[PDB]
């Protein structure tokens, strides 16, 4: 699939649109498209909720939800929290590569 | 069922959650209110909008 | 013979049981109107549970019934407001906020908060003088009577531009203090149209109602605020932009209302120098641990210490934190007779020491992601 | 003990129901106050706060507070008169009676330059004086306008409050004052200048009042000659850590010198030092009879001596860091 | 009269102020006095009011409770007083601030009644000069021993 | 009796955390005119 | 080492026990620890 | 189950009404309640009998009977004689609680 990059109007394929695409949902809310109540993540929505284990058990479902929903093209391997420096949470998501 | 709107709120927004669905519902909600499309966009902070049954 | 016949006695030795303070209780201290319709004397505090009751007890139309409203619109707590009346100067105003004591020597104004728990048994978690916290007198003498109830005093700043709410933030510095500063624009029923509201009682109706659904270990940081419609200077934040104007707000412990009229609180770290108590979650599941333990230990204080006297206040005392930490509030904790405090000395002269360490569940207020590209699978497509 | 109890005694209006309302605000501890009442000229109400004693046989004025402990049986250990120790006269007045109590008295300096503060503060040099010189200035309830507080009885409320939340071996030295509203003529403490304002003030042993509109106490040095005796938190642990041994040792002043007398003495001197240790008020202690001082002599008259040597926790008033960028770690990126 | 029967006499003192309670307490300095210092307010039931009791039959109420409830090694410094419905002059005991009315007294011996309507016994300490013999538990154990 | 009663002490003896600060404010000085369409003041600095 | 200056002015009055100068280091590492995963240092030393 | 405490009158359901029932069991007599002469437990018959072990298996039964018959809302443990002081017989008697 042949897309346009967001800055700069380039047409480019595989690298970056598939970049493009999972690097905006994360942070998307949900209701901020015009017509469609639901595109986005509710990461914006996971701020200030206190980091428990049934906390990141709700972060990896919707990061599974919101990327299973609307980005068929990305297979997601592993969402591990891997710091808690000062409140900020360090969740790694290593994604792989298709096309 | 008239409700009042906020200084930031949004039409499509606002019937997501009255009504459940989108397909069909905000352009009649245009079609049944006097003068809200020619009201800007990002309503004021006082302005109502009578949203219809049956949608 | 000591004793002919049959002796029952009550040995007594059971673990008694921890509970907690009901965490919601908010303290308010507003103008009102005395007269015919307002049944509350202009010093004394009034118990407050509903908005019925908030009307019938200072009249609708005064400036405590619309702090109360802001407060019931959004949560459903208890309120210990006290009231004062209007002055003719609005320096003479903050002058019966603050109070101090009576001729009568009785408290006048906000030390009226004092006797909530003498008088209702509902000690105030949350100071709350609406308008009047932006002067420096009120808010220095709320930051004095938050430590004395171990409560949670929500200010507002002024309603100026961001260098001059940031330079009034920088006076304050101490862990109970939580400053809101951007106005809620809020409509008026009475004259129909938008009013701005300090946006202090709306911050407590959070406070109540994020403790009532959520727990007092979740912070009200991310939760609506129902009855506003608009905000004075509004902030900035963007998307996801470290340098947007809210965000610089938030840097300098200052709780904002960011999103579209501030239908959004926005901030958990409270006034506080120190970055171990900067959080507003882990300030207030200490002063609810602090005064579980207080309050529901006065039966130990001439047990005498035997061997299943200390077991089984520490077995008491593991039994309240293993029912907070499957509850959500702590993640993990250690209760233990302390080893080196209980020294012979120290026991001999009644001193029996015991720690609780525990680690309170701190709000996510930055998920990190970091998303990347590979090679590993390319190779994938080949069987 | 209470602010109720202040208002009840000398009134809403008075001076030192001022003084009460500054150290309820910020503590909750047990004043002795004596109180006076107003003179006519301000040179002759300094006479009646240092008083003396009457001709009935009385103490007046700040000797009241030596019947602090006949009376009550709580000796007072933080003395303030607000406002009055401005003056040389009370000052001194004030230094004589901290020695005769152990306490430490808490001046406060005028609020004119900084000149006539190193100026005021060089004629004492007794390590039992803590000088805080700029004024407080606090809202006034009467007047509805902010007025100018001694500021002296604004420290005396730290000094209640870190025992009660630190411990007395703590000084109060970046502790939070409350009811301060602003500081006249305001400090300079900028980022980590030693050549700041308030710097330059704590290094003539005078404490101040530093950051905007006033909340933080800084400075925890006495106005002591000697350098030992700097610390404010080594001279009211040293006066704490002496007036317990002399009111808990007045069971063994005839119990007769036996070896189950100065070994029983000695192991109930070892476990107070060592409930001081694990509390966190000395750091290693030793505490042993006299093997020289225990002379055959020195026995046979009733003397006995002992040792307790001991170490206070010293405040870190200059937490040092030394940052530097090397090249020691470069070559681990290789593997 | 307490050392030829090996008891505790249990004293109280005046009904006026601290500064007089403790000023009657440093007079006695041994081991084996008790002081209850408030005055029990108590319903009466001849004259139909509320009489003031001198609060050391009350005291002694518990020490005889304690001994059948809890043992003769059990201080009654935290039991309850049945028959009163107040204190004349009432001590402050709040929570937990040191500095309380009523802590001033048990550190100078004197034990107390603290809460509303007046319905604890406070203070374990007897009037001992001696810091050994301060409780009155080791006191009543070692004279019963 | 030092205290007859319960104390509940925080001891507040952990570590604390450091943050960074922010690294990116960009000082400016640079001439322009003063009238009705520029809101400021030709000395005073001005937060954008 | 401005981060470091603006994040001390908590233990400039502390007073000097074991589980201070412990509890500086503690965090003093952790922001070297969390400054070097995050890639701005290669190795670090932290030590009174 | 809801009932009054014996002395103040004040109604507890679970924790003392349980206590209140048990310990009056066991020194409550055999017919000294009006027209039930068939409540009350034998251990006040028990006293001056030979301690022997004949003697504690008729206790352990009389606390399995008087507490059987008339608290079924209470299940025993074990009834062990722990100590012989001065005639005194020191019998353990650990109940658990329910409600």
């Amino acid at each position: 699939m042949i897309g346009m990059d967001r800055r700069s109007g380039l047409p480019l394929s595989g690298l970056a649109h598939l970049k493009q695409s999972v690097e905006d949902i994360l942070t998307t809310p949900l209701g901020s498209r015009r017509m469609r109540p639901e595109y986005g993540s509710k990461l914006r929505r996971m701020v200030d909720m206190p980091v428990s284990e049934g906390w990141k058990s709700a972060v990896q479902a919707e990061v599974a939800r919101s990327l299973g929903r609307w980005e068929p093209r990305i297979g997601l391997s592993a969402v591990r929290v891997v710091a808690v420096v000062d409140g900020r949470v360090d969740l790694l998501l290593s994604g792989v590569f298709e096309g | 069922t008239t409700c009042r709107t906020a200084d930031g709120d949004m039409l499509d927004s606002l019937c997501y959650h009255v009504y459940g669905h989108l397909l069909g519902c905000v352009e009649a909600t245009l079609d049944a209110n006097p003068g809200l499309a020619d009201e800007q966009q990002p309503f004021r902070a006082g302005l109502l909008i009578s949203f219809p049954d049956m949608p | 013979s000591f004793f002919h016949g049959v002796t029952v006695t009550n040995v007594d030795i059971g673990a008694r049981t921890i509970a907690l303070p009901a965490s919601s209780v908010i303290g308010l201290c507003d103008v009102f109107t005395p007269g015919a319709q307002a049944s509350a004397k202009p010093n004394v505090p009034v118990l407050l549970t509903s908005k019925k009751d908030a009307a019938a007890a200072f009249g609708i139309g005064s400036s405590i019934y619309l702090a109360c409203e802001a407060i019931y619109n959004r949560a459903q707590a208890v309120i210990v407001a006290v009231g004062v009346e209007t002055a003719e100067t609005p320096e003479a105003q903050a002058s019966a906020v603050i109070g101090g004591i009576s001729a009568a020597g009785e408290r006048t104004g906000l030390q009226a908060l004092l006797d909530g728990k003498s008088r209702f048994n509902a000690q105030p978690r949350l100071l709350v003088a609406p308008g009047h916290s932006a002067q420096q007198a009120v808010a220095t003498a709320m930051d004095g009577l938050a430590e004395k109830l171990r409560a949670i005093a929500i200010l507002d700043g002024p309603n100026s531009t961001d260098e001059a709410a940031v330079a009034y933030a920088k006076n304050f510095g101490s862990k109970r203090l939580f400053m809101v500063d951007p106005g809620v624009q809020v409509w008026d029923s009475a004259t129909n149209a938008a009013r701005n509201a300090p946006a202090s009682a709306y911050a407590a109706g959070l406070f109540a109602w994020t403790d009532a659904e959520y727990g007092f270990w979740s912070s009200p940081s991310n939760k609506e605020i129902k009855g506003v419609t608009g905000t004075s200077r509004p902030v900035e934040f963007l998307d996801g932009d470290e340098t947007c104007r809210a965000n610089l707000l938030n840097n300098a412990n200052i709780a904002t209302i960011i999103r579209d009229d501030g239908y959004r609180l926005w901030g958990n770290r409270t006034l506080s120098s120190d970055s171990k108590w900067a959080f507003v979650t882990r300030v207030r599941t200490m002063d609810l641990v602090m005064d579980a333990i207080l309050a529901g230990h006065k039966w130990a204080v001439d047990r005498g210490i035997t061997k299943t006297y200390v077991k089984d206040v520490t077995e008491g005392l593991r039994a309240f934190m293993r029912d907070l930490k499957n509850q959500g509030a702590v993640i993990n904790f250690e209760v233990y007779a302390d080893p080196d405090l209980n020294s012979a000395s120290q026991l001999a002269q009644g001193k029996v020491y015991w720690n609780i360490r525990f680690t309170d569940v701190p709000p996510a207020e930055n998920p990190n992601f970091r998303v990347e590209v590979t090679d590993q699978w390319l190779t994938e497509v080949l069987d």
